[PDB]
């Protein structure tokens, strides 16, 4: 599980997080509950880290999954299924709906945070490639979102 | 190699019949080539003489020749277990390309026995390197099938040392 | 390589039991063809088959001329000349031969004698005590050799089916054995005919007569029957063969093995 | 597979047409028994053709004495004694397979699977698997279609058609699965089925109704989703068949089929390779489709689908058979989906065209080109420029587009070299050709 | 681990068994064993597999309970 957690955070790759987080549960198999309820979460949150939310439903449909099933583990593939709709307002609408459930600074806040920067860049440029010059509140329009947030985003991309 | 043998047949004997055999399946061959040819037949190629020492196998083999006119080519089989690795394959396979080049002639492969093992096994020795000399001239024996040319002549002495390998219809068949 | 593609009709020429030459196709050439939707499915595609009559209807000849549809180069392997020392590390010369056939990957690799004389003298469980069956076991698990990528089949032409190691007819294992024994009175007339078939002299059709007297006389054997033919026209230097000649020959040929055995 | 030691043909010959006599209705089971022994006996003795017999005259026996349940405990016991003999065994399923196929009855059904279950316990591809494909079949007709047996031939059919197949019986028994399958309604595994058995062809220039029967039951199941380009390329390989048949309502359908999918399909280079290919047919010219392609192909047209719904839209209404027509277009839900489907193909065809020809037009000029307002327009036009299709550049706030790269000072001046060099070649040759002529004209 | 659990292995595999062999099979062998994992029948490797990787190039050395 640390060894996962150090490579999650390196974030250069997380497939070997996977591998290691799947494998810190295998060890806590029924064993003990906090830790494995821990490493589940790590290892679904790398798991659609890799932009693969595809698995995550034969994943959290495994048996193991379904044994150590929660609220947090619910939240997740609500995150999972955001991020397959690759909507950055239905990833948001899930933090908030269980918020403390993923309020944790480390690894989970952090890289939901990071996760939700992603799909605010890919939006933004996936939408950005036919205007020369537009609006920012039709951008925003298109984004379902504000202004000020769309605005600061978009700067902080192009500082 | 014996560029012309002149031993005749007259100077040799006792085994008339057996002789007159080979010369039917060997002779004829070369001087009524083209009797095989209209008839369709193909002659066979391998003659395997079999029997105790002096019972004029070599001077057969070269009256043989001899009568066909054509190239003669004698092989030292005894001789033919080198250390080199494919030594012996080399030396069959450019004695068959001599053959080959020089007229329908006669190999005369001597000691057929110490060329092929009975495949008796031992700890001792289990006739491992000469089989690839043996295999090498199973493969060479049907080279020629085509046209019919250069026929095989191995003298031995008993021929139940060998095999059921060399002894075929295309390979050597006629045992004598 | 020593022998390859380029074939006779050997389809036509090998005449008796067709039926089994096509059953021995519909088990190899698939597999062979299109190996490709083996490993698309996930299913093992088969090594090869097996081979009895010892001395009957051409083993080798079958080897040769199945690869018609195949377009493949059937090569002629001895299982002596394939173990060499009687050491395990004869896979060394299975993995060069195997090579071989990587190197020219359509290619059939047909076994020599593998059960040394199963009629009699010494059989695998005599003389050499599971050399042969280690050697085999070998090849067995060199079917990992990229069945789905190598168009490589192993035929086994076996004398006797008898002494086979029947722990090397387990699925996995070469599986498949196509029965082959000495030709019926159809087979041996038919091939009598094709033996026959560059023969164009006078004679007659009387095939049958020569089957009843040449009964249970193996293809090998029987065209050597027609070379004695035309060895008893050109020995009396006449340019017809009849059927008397034939009679001769086969007369010839069963004195002759009666006598050997 | 074994040396046979003791035959008993005498001895069955002798004795089992009078067991038959002795339990002609089959009320007897010592008789069955007995032969149980006598086989057994055989078996012992590694005979294959008594044992084939004895198997043959029970299950005939069983037929005669019509002892449903009996049959299906006496071949388990048959088939799971000692597995006997591989031969026997084959044979008796394939008299039993003889047999199921004349009796209608309800439970033939279980007799189907019972001996299915007998022959699943391996030994497909090895002694006699038709049987089983038979079987497999005869449960499909029996169950008059459904899913679970659709599904059931659906995983039967790989290891027999891998293994050993036949060039008309298995590819019509793949045929008649993926029908099956296609009437299920399952896209995926009917697509995995239908693909990985199309590598298999070189056998369609011969058929009949086989190619033709493949390709019109993968036509659905490829423009069920997203597919316009394979549609095209089907339907002309069904089309090439009347050329070797000629059939004039088949041919012609084909035809109309083939033109408007070529020219639906979305646009690339290999579609482009296609309705080139396809133009200058000359039995093409006699349907009102040669006039459609002939327009809607090339030299960049104002393709407005208000305008074409009737200049060319003949086809919906009535034609010379608008049988592929109505299948199309002429349908209701799926009809209106591939009208939308041409509806849009025709806006980014619009939108093409216009990219090499104008480079600023006006929002208002573009929308209307595009039969659309300026909020869809500037929607398809970003459709487009996320497929890397075209280089536009809009400015949103003025509502006006470009489609010309921004040039680049280095290549601009090289470019006007070029045009330099142009035009001293042709002083050149202006030079050499005057002075020529100049020779020729005063040659006085 | 390299290969993720070599490329999402079976639970019941585990090396203990084919591990204390004690013969030899060098790191090299290892990797190679690891990758002779390469049957693609399945998206997953079962103890199968590692029973043929460690069957094929293998020498027969056994017999420690003399010696213990
Ligand atoms: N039929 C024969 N007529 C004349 N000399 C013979 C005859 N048979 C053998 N010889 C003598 O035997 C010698 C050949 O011996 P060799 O070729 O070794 O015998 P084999 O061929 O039986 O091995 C010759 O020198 C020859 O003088
Ligand atoms: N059915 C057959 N038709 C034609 N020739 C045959 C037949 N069977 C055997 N032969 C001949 O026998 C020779 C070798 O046969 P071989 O493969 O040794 O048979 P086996 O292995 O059963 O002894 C070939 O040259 C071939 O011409």
């Amino acid at each position: 599980m640390q060894s996962g957690i150090i490579h999650a955070a390196e974030e250069k790759d997380w497939k070997t997080a996977y591998s290691y987080f799947y494998e810190a549960f295998e060890g806590y198999d029924s064993i003990d509950s906090p830790k494995a309820i821990t490493s589940l979460k790590y290892m679904l949150l790398c798991k659609i880290m890799l932009n693969t939310p595809e698995d995550v439903q034969a994943l959290v449909s495994g048996k193991l999954a379904l044994r150590y099933a929660g609220r947090q583990t619910e939240a997740l593939k609500c995150v999972a299924q955001a991020s397959k709709n690759r909507s950055l307002a239905d990833f948001e609408k899930a933090l908030t709906d269980y918020r403390a459930e993923l309020r944790d600074d480390p690894i989970i806040s952090t890289h939901l945070a990071k996760l939700y920067d992603n799909l605010l860049e890919q939006n933004l440029i996936r939408v950005i490639e036919p205007f020369s010059r537009v609006q920012i509140e039709h951008i925003s329009s298109l984004i379902k979102l504000s202004k000020a947030d769309v605005e600061r985003k978009l700067s902080q991309m192009i500082l | 190699v014996d560029e012309r043998p002149t031993e005749q047949y007259s100077d040799i004997g006792g085994l008339d019949k057996q002789i007159q055999e080979l010369v039917e399946a060997i002779v004829l061959p070369m001087n009524h080539k083209e009797k095989f040819e209209n008839l369709g037949i193909q002659p066979p190629k391998g003659v395997l003489m079999y029997g105790p020492p002096g019972t004029g196998k070599t001077l057969l083999a070269r009256a043989c020749a001899a009568q066909t006119k054509a190239t003669f080519l004698k092989l030292a089989g005894p001789q033919l277990v080198q250390m080199f690795i494919g030594d012996g394959a080399k030396l069959v396979r450019d004695a068959f390309a001599l053959a080959k080049e020089k007229a329908p002639s006669i190999i005369f492969i001597d000691e057929l026995d110490a060329i092929g093992t009975k495949r008796f096994d031992s700890e001792k020795a289990g006739d491992r390197e000469v089989q690839r000399t043996m295999l090498e001239l199973l493969n060479q024996l049907d080279g020629f099938q085509p046209n019919t040319q250069v026929k095989v002549i191995a003298a031995t002495n008993r021929v139940d040392i060998l095999d059921p390998a060399l002894l075929r219809s295309g390979r050597l068949d006629r045992k004598i | 390589m020593s022998h390859e593609d380029p074939g006779n009709v050997s389809y036509s020429e090998i005449g008796g039991l067709s039926e089994q030459i096509r059953e021995l196709r519909e088990v190899i050439e698939l597999p062979l063809t299109n190996p490709e939707l083996f490993q698309r499915v996930g299913i093992i595609p088969p090594k090869g088959c097996l081979l009895y009559g010892p001395p009957g209807t051409g083993k080798t000849l079958l080897a040769r001329a199945v690869a018609s549809q195949l377009d493949c180069n059937f090569l002629k392997v001895v299982s002596s000349s394939i173990v060499d020392k009687y050491i395990g590390e004869s896979a060394r010369l299975i993995r060069e031969m195997f090579n071989y056939a990587r190197d020219h990957q359509p290619c059939i690799i047909f076994m020599d004698e593998i059960d040394a004389i199963g009629g009699r003298r010494f059989s695998e469980a005599t003389s050499a005590d599971r050399e042969i069956q280690r050697t085999l076991m070998e090849l067995l698990n060199q079917m990992d050799g990229f069945d789905t990528l190598h168009r490589v089949k192993m035929i086994m032409a076996t004398n006797r089916p008898d002494t086979l190691d029947p722990a090397l007819l387990r699925p996995g294992r070469l599986d498949r054995k196509i029965h082959i024994d000495l030709p019926n009175e159809q087979a041996r007339l038919d091939i009598l005919k094709i033996h026959a078939g560059p023969i164009t002299k006078h004679g007659e059709i009387d095939y049958e007569a020569i089957v009843k007297l040449s009964d249970g006389f193996n293809g090998a054997d029987l065209r050597n029957v027609c070379t004695e033919a035309g060895m008893f026209a050109i020995r009396a230097d006449h340019d017809f063969v009849v059927q008397e000649d034939f009679m001769k020959a086969v007369r010839k040929v069963a004195d002759s093995k009666k006598l050997e055995s | 597979i074994v040396k046979m030691e003791v035959d008993y043909s005498a001895t069955v010959d002798q004795r089992l047409p009078e067991c038959a006599k002795l339990a002609k209705e089959g009320r007897l089971q010592e008789v069955i028994e007995t032969l149980l022994s006598l086989e057994k006996q055989t078996r012992t003795a590694s005979d294959m053709v008594s044992t084939s017999r004895i198997l043959v005259a029970v299950v005939k026996m069983c037929y005669e004495a019509k002892e449903w349940d009996l049959l299906n405990e006496n071949i388990m016991l048959l088939s799971k004694r000692r597995s006997q003999l591989k031969q026997a065994v084959a044979k008796m399923v394939q008299q039993c397979c003889t047999y199921v196929e004349e009796i209608t009855d309800l439970p033939i059904k279980l007799r189907l699977i019972d001996t299915l279950r007998m022959v699943t316990e391996g030994k497909i591809y090895v002694e006699i698997e038709r049987a089983r494909l038979t079987k497999t079949l005869a449960t499909i007709k029996e169950q008059n279609g459904d899913v679970k047996e659709a599904a059931s031939i659906l995983q039967e059919l790989q290891v027999e058609t891998y293994g050993s197949m036949e060039k008309k019986e298995r590819v019509e028994f793949i045929l008649e699965q993926m029908r099956l399958c296609l009437a299920v309604k399952d896209y995926i595994r009917t697509q995995i089925i239908s693909k990985k058995i199309n590598t298999k062809f070189f056998q369609e220039e011969n058929t009949e109704k086989l190619k033709l029967k493949y390709y019109n039951l993968m036509i659905q199941l490829d423009q069920h989703e997203g597919s316009y380009l394979s549609i095209c390329k089907h339907y002309r390989a069904i089309y090439d068949t009347p050329c070797i048949q000629a059939e004039s309502e088949k041919w012609q359908q084909a035809l109309k089929s083939v033109v408007l999918y070529v020219i639906l399909a979305p646009f690339d280079n290999e579609q482009s390779d296609l309705v080139h290919r396809i133009s200058g047919d000359k039995k093409l010219e006699e349907i009102p489709k040669y006039k459609d392609l002939l327009k809607l192909f090339t030299t960049m047209e104002l393709m407005r689908w208000s305008t074409l719904v009737e200049d060319y839209g003949m086809e919906l209404r009535k034609g010379s058979l608008e049988s592929p027509a109505t299948d199309v277009f002429g349908s209701t839900e799926e009809g209106e989906k591939r009208w939308k489907d041409l509806k849009n193909r025709v806006v980014e065809h619009n939108i093409r065209i216009m990219a090499k020809y104008y480079t600023r037009i006006t929002m208002k000029r573009m929308a209307q080109l595009l039969d659309l307002s300026v909020d869809e327009s500037e929607a398809f036009l970003s459709n487009l420029v996320v497929n890397k299709t075209i280089f536009a550049k809009v400015d949103r706030l003025a509502g006006i587009i470009n489609f010309q790269r921004p040039k680049d000072p280095n290549n601009l001046l090289n470019d006007w070299s070029q045009k330099l060099n142009s035009l001293m070649s042709l002083v050149n040759k202006t030079t050499h050709l005057i002075a020529k002529e100049e020779m020729i004209h005063n040659l006085q | 681990s390299k290969m993720n659990l070599s490329e999402e292995v079976d639970l019941e595999d585990y090396v203990a068994r084919p591990d204390k062999i004690s013969g030899a099979d060098i790191n090299s062998i290892c990797q190679e064993s690891g990758m002779l994992a390469v049957r693609e029948n399945r998206y997953i490797v079962l103890a199968k597999d590692f029973e043929k990787a460690y069957k094929t190039v293998i020498k027969k050395d056994e017999q420690e309970h003399e010696f213990y």
